[PDB]
């Protein structure tokens, strides 16, 4: 919903600088959640310009950015453009086993009984 | 009045003497006057790779028209240069641009051959109207003059492919000069950078910055490639001109970080190496009063340490330092590979040669393969010899060939031909040494290698340089390969030959260096690699004050019960582990062996315990 | 009185890949 | 004063302390006041695999100026960074964007000398056209506009080396990785930062 | 606690990247001292090939290993039905809390010379090739997993000059260009060779 | 009939969030139906990737149809999708199975061609 | 003459034959045609040592001294060109960066029948 129309030369590059200033506007409060981050890379197809506008801003520590992409989404785009590869940290997120999986489900049932009334 | 407001003027700048003498090329200008004196199709085009001067013969006929050497019908014309920057400004309205452009074309229309129109870089006319192409009423009507100059690949891929144009061009290439006339070239502008800077310019560097720019920077062509050595040397100069030189700085720079560094953590250690730091530099400062109570040009050796400092290659007068590294450098290189005398006295033997000048200017500094057994240090070598040519080891520049076991494995060190998938990514050998080229290649078991990769070494060696798939020719010139094997294994000196010759082609081996032959272990020299895999254990225990105390007669009974000809020097490696190990790894961790201890062995019939 | 508002494009070319089908050399 | 309106001001920065202290490399400042100094072609172009510090060059050489151990003609030119995503702001129509390049250019111009500029990133100076970032072309040959750059090692020869014409106009400052030895030395600068901020 | 220390470094590094690089801290100790009778409740006799399996797990994490090679690559062997791969799914058992956490690829499969690259990866410009390889993408994520190598004499003798710079060196390439690093993964081979040889 | 007119940036994309939002303007009454969805993958030009939140939320009901053959080549191989799909499998019929739906068809072609 | 023709004629596929001309034969490593040989490799070393002001003066029975390890005709005249910068090269390296064979000096070749030291 910011690419959404922008077939005219600069209308996608200040949308995003407004929403960008916006963020740095306010006084640290706001900490953005992008999801499926590997959309960054191919954002305006003009000669590589946008995706790596927010490079000088991640540096300094701006907007906290949390993100969550797939584990072999990420080493066909994202590794692809290392210079954008140390701004981020890494968590690394394995599957549980059974023995913990059993309490995972034991507290979702209340919303089931809820959409079915069984 | 409209060529006053967009567009600029060459001879306004040529009368005040603010261009550059032209000294050279009279074909070319020639050819281009004569082609501008045509009764028809006078449209010439420079075309040529970039930085040979194009711009400078349009200059130099300028300066000529404001002299008067021309032929006849070329008096007081006053070459206008088009500005198409300016034609793009501010108009946002619909109409406006082609009608800026009709404005310009008829102040060309009026006066009848005065003004010769000269649009630089003429690839930007193909777009930048949405126009653009109110040009071929104009040149069908012979009224623009338009004398221009691209690029070489530039022209093909816009004009020549939009080719309603060439047509109304002819051509003129323009060829690029070679060492001789660069250096009458030199001498014509050698005026000039005298006056910008406090400096003068020794004959000696007009000489040397142009031959010595030949060899090693192989990026660029030669008239603005010679320009750029003199140039910066005199700006280094100029920084040593002002009021206190260099290293003196270095040192002083260092010392007070040292200082700094010491009184925050207020180490020792570093107090001695402030103390040695500040005896040298008072050494120096010293001597730089003597010499001065006892330069202010450019001499040959400030080219040198320019072309010396970027690239990284290393090229210099000697300077009285490495004197010292190069003659202790078989003692020095002999403190991680023991024994193997005859082949260090022949790997050193390619080092002093080429460092002193006296070896061949288009081949590999070195490339020789050294063979035979194993646990013999033919691995360790060249983890030895890139420990001082760098003073770290990992700077190495290391491929594998026991994986390019098939034909199409080539293409991960020359790419792939341009078009496919990996284009983008590029070799691993082309796009690695091509980035500062001086380090130390290495090629571990060439043997188990599939024998393709062998056709393309043979260009590798032999020439120099060699091409890729993406269309440039990186040199080797000053590296040092080094091929590594086990062919043979159990021949005396002969049958390993035989085997060489077996699985290598014979015009293979005619372009090495010596092939060289190691020769095993011997029981005398086997104790001075135990006290080295004991003190380099120590160093690596050197973090929880755990020190050790060998007996002699330890250490002589680790040379006796892991001995074998036909292994090498590596049970000796596990050996160690499970004699002192053992044991260690087991205590340590069960308390009671903490730290600030100098814990001894001590020999029992089978182990030795603690 | 209107104006020209120079509007932007995408381009776009895949690539290829070849194969080797090795023999079995006997 | 166009430039007070598509700028930042690292000089202005430096002048009240906001710059985290550069310690080490004497040799690439040295290097850099070197190649900016000369009198054609004076623009260098800093190089090496990420991380490295290369930023850190640049606003070592802002300190280093403001305290003041440069040369002669060197002293008081402050260093204005530069952008190419804000001036893309409103271009909607077909010579905005030209107008305004042009106007930065003539407002640097107009000035003796006076300014660096500083492009960070200058991979993306080959786009923005639609030509564009081609008209800056015969200002560097001729010297008027210092210009001080930071790529990547692997995107430079993607977007820059492709195009020769540019390429030639530049000065490759290369710069390495440090070995542990060093690194020791920078920790032990850095340490009086963190301790500030969180206070530990 | 009031300031950091060298301990907290090594909790960093544990908690990232996943290697337990800590000093045992009183805890932990406890389980390594009681590790060849632990082990027994699972494998049955064998005793003078875990007294040997159970030194490079106790030698690394005290910090005498040596900083440029795999923590341990030995090869077992013998008759069949004796308990070699039950073996090797029991030291992978208190180290991970699981049994399928390991690197099973099995080398009964490699009859032909060209079989290298599914484990290498492919060269640029050829139809698989953002895929990597299936030996080098599974540790890459995780670099601490056991490796196992079932029955490695089918193999031809190809496959052994690709593992011939993971032992020794502990670093390998493939098509992106990467060195992934084996210094801390516990290689394990089996085989079956004589099969009752004296 | 989606990608008619676009060489632009950002055509596609506005052209398919009015059909999302017209989705999900109404209410709970829109069960969608994309047949052949192995087109889904590609015509990004980062397209068919707007769809994916919205898929795992539980807002368009989305009945889809692929051969066999055809999925496994283009879904597969691009994993993040295939765990926001249910795969009904459809075996084919024995012989009596299709004798009753040939009696049923029995109807069509006697007004299709008068035999 | 009659194998060569017979293995030349076989790998020419069509018509590479009587639409070239005549076919000539080698004329290999010989005593009368190996001193103008080793006379362009000296004169080559020559053009290496006159930048810094040294030249050279070498007699002619150093110059049949080389033509033992000079003239095996199967290999070739490459092991020729590396002895020169063998038996020379490592002894002026060695001399010459011990200062001591200062510029302006001239050496001479002196015969010795496995070295020749200066
Ligand atoms: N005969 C010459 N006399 C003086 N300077 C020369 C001569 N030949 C070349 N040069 C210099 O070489 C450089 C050539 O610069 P230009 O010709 O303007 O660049 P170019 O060769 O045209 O490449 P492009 O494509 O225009 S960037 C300038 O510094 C000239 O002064
Ligand atoms: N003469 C020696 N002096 C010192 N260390 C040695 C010596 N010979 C071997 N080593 C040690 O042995 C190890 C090097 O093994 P290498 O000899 O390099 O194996 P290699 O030579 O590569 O044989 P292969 O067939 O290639 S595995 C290092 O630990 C060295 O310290
Ligand atoms: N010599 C140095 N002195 C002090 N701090 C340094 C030094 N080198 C690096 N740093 C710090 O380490 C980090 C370096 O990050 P940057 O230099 O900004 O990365 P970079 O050099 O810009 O590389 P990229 O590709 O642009 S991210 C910063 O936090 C610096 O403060
Ligand atoms: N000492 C033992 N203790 C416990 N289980 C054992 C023991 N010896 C064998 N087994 C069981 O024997 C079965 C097969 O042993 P495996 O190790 O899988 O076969 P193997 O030893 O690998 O021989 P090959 O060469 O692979 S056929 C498993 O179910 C093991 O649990």
């Amino acid at each position: 919903s910011m690419v959404a129309g922008s077939k005219y030369r600069g209308e996608f590059e200040e949308r995003l600088k407004a929403v960008l200033d916006d963020i740095k506007n306010s006084a640290g409060q706001i900490i953005t959640f992008i999801d499926e981050l590997h959309t960054i890379v191919g954002a305006g197809a003009t000669a590589m310009d946008a995706g790596n506008m927010i490079k000088p801003m991640l540096a300094r520590g701006e907007l906290r950015l949390v993100g969550a992409t797939t584990l072999d989404e990420y080493r066909k785009h994202i590794e692809k453009d290392a210079a954008l590869e140390r701004r981020f940290q890494q968590v690394y997120v394995g599957e549980p086993s059974v023995e913990d999986t059993i309490g995972i489900l034991r507290g979702l049932k209340d919303r089931y009984e809820v959409h079915h009334g069984v | 009045q409209a060529l006053q407001k967009y567009s600029t003027d060459l001879t306004a700048r040529a009368r005040e003497g603010k261009l550059d003498p032209v000294i050279g090329r009279d074909n070319e200008i020639r050819r281009v006057v004569q082609v501008l004196s045509r009764r028809t199709k006078n449209n010439p085009v420079l075309i040529g790779e970039p930085g040979v001067g194009k711009t400078a013969i349009v200059e130099g006929l300028a300066q000529r028209i404001v002299a008067g050497d021309v032929p006849e019908s070329l008096r007081d014309k006053t070459i206008v240069a088009l500005d198409l920057g300016s034609m793009v400004a501010g108009s946002k309205y619909r109409g406006e641009f082609e009608e800026r452009l009709k404005a310009v074309l008829d102040d060309i229309k009026n006066s009848a051959g005065q003004i010769i129109t000269f649009i630089d870089e003429l690839h930007t006319i193909v777009g930048a109207g949405a126009a653009g192409n109110m040009i071929k009423p104009m040149l069908a009507r012979g009224e623009l003059r338009l004398v221009g100059a691209t690029t070489l690949d530039e022209y093909r891929k816009h004009i020549e492919k939009d080719a309603a144009l060439e047509r109304r061009f002819q051509q003129v290439y323009v060829g690029e000069p070679s060492v001789e006339d660069t250096i009458g070239i030199l001498r014509g502008l050698k005026d000039r950078y005298e006056v910008h800077h406090g400096v003068r310019i020794t004959d000696s560097a007009l000489v040397a910055a142009a031959t010595l720019s030949d060899r090693y920077i192989t990026a660029r062509f030669l008239p603005d490639k010679a320009i750029d050595l003199v140039d910066e040397a005199a700006s280094r100069l100029r920084m040593e001109i002002d009021s206190r030189p260099v290293e003196i700085d270095e040192v002083e720079r260092l010392v007070r970080r040292l200082e700094i560094e010491e009184m925050a953590l207020s180490l020792a250690k570093l107090r001695s190496e402030l103390a040695d730091q500040k005896e040298k530099l008072a050494e120096l400062t010293t001597r730089w009063q003597n010499e001065k109570n006892a330069k202010e040009e450019v001499g040959p050796d400030d080219i040198a340490d320019v072309v010396s400092a970027w690239t990284g290659i290393p090229a210099g007068r000697l300077l009285e330092g490495e004197t010292a590294k190069l003659l202790r450098m078989e003692d020095e290189l002999g403190k991680r590979v023991i024994g193997q005398k005859a082949a260090v006295t022949a790997v050193s033997d390619a080092v002093r040669r080429s460092r002193a000048g006296v070896s061949d200017p288009n081949r590999p500094t070195g490339a020789f393969m050294f063979l035979g057994p194993t646990g013999v240090g033919k691995t360790e070598l060249a983890k030895a010899l890139a420990d001082f040519l760098f003073d770290d080891e990992r700077a190495m520049v290391r491929i594998d060939m026991s994986e390019y076991g098939e034909k199409h494995t080539v293409a991960r060190l020359i790419g792939a031909p341009p078009g496919y998938v990996g284009y983008e990514a590029g070799g691993q050998l082309t796009e690695a040494v091509r980035r500062r080229p001086y380090t130390v290649v290495l090629f571990d078991e060439i043997e188990k290698a599939h024998p393709d990769v062998f056709d393309v070494l043979l260009q590798v060696l032999d020439e120099g340089r060699l091409t890729d798939g993406h269309g440039r020719t990186v040199d080797f010139r000053n590296t040092i390969l080094i091929l590594t094997s086990n062919l043979g294994s159990g021949g005396s000196a002969e049958q390993v030959l035989a085997a060489v010759r077996a699985t290598f082609k014979p015009e293979f081996i005619n372009r090495l260096d010596d092939v060289l032959i190691f020769e095993g272990l011997n029981p005398e020299e086997l104790v001075r690699i135990v006290d080295i895999q004991l003190a380099q254990l120590g160093k690596r225990l050197a973090q929880r004050r755990l020190q050790l105390q060998v007996s002699l007669p330890a250490k002589r009974w680790l040379a006796q019960r892991g001995f074998d000809p036909v292994y090498g020097a590596r049970p000796l490696r596990r050996l160690v582990q499970q004699a002192i190990g053992d044991q260690l790894a087991k205590m340590l961790l069960a308390g009671q062996v903490h730290d600030g201890d100098t814990v001894p062995v001590n020999v029992s019939p089978d182990a030795d315990s603690l | 009185a209107a104006a020209a508002a120079a509007a932007a494009a995408a381009a776009a070319a895949a690539a290829a890949a070849a194969a080797a089908a090795a023999a079995a050399a006997a | 004063q166009a430039l007070q309106k598509y700028s930042t001001d690292l000089t202005a920065r430096a002048r009240e302390g906001k710059l985290d202290p550069v310690i080490g490399r004497d040799n690439e400042i040295r290097r850099v006041v070197q190649v900016l100094s000369r009198r054609t072609k004076n623009n260098p172009v800093l190089i090496g695999e990420p991380g490295v510090g290369k930023t850190a060059i640049v606003e070592g050489l802002a300190q280093r100026i403001v305290a003041g151990d440069v040369p002669e003609s060197l002293r008081d030119k402050t260093i204005v960074a530069l952008d190419l995503g804000s001036m893309v702001a409103g271009s909607k129509y077909r010579g905005e964007f030209e107008e305004r390049l042009k106007a930065v250019l003539d407002d640097i111009k107009n000035s003796a000398g006076q300014i660096i500029t500083f492009i960070d990133e200058l991979h993306t100076i080959v786009g923005a056209g639609a030509d564009a970032g081609n008209m800056i072309k015969p200002m560097l040959a001729r010297g008027e506009l210092r210009l001080v750059g930071a790529t990547t090692l692997d995107e430079y020869r993607k977007h820059i080396e492709k195009d020769a014409a540019l390429e030639r106009r530049f000065q490759q400052v290369y710069v390495g990785e440090p070995s542990v030895e060093d690194t020791i030395g920078i920790l032990r600068g850095l340490k009086d930062r963190y301790e500030v901020h969180h206070g530990v």
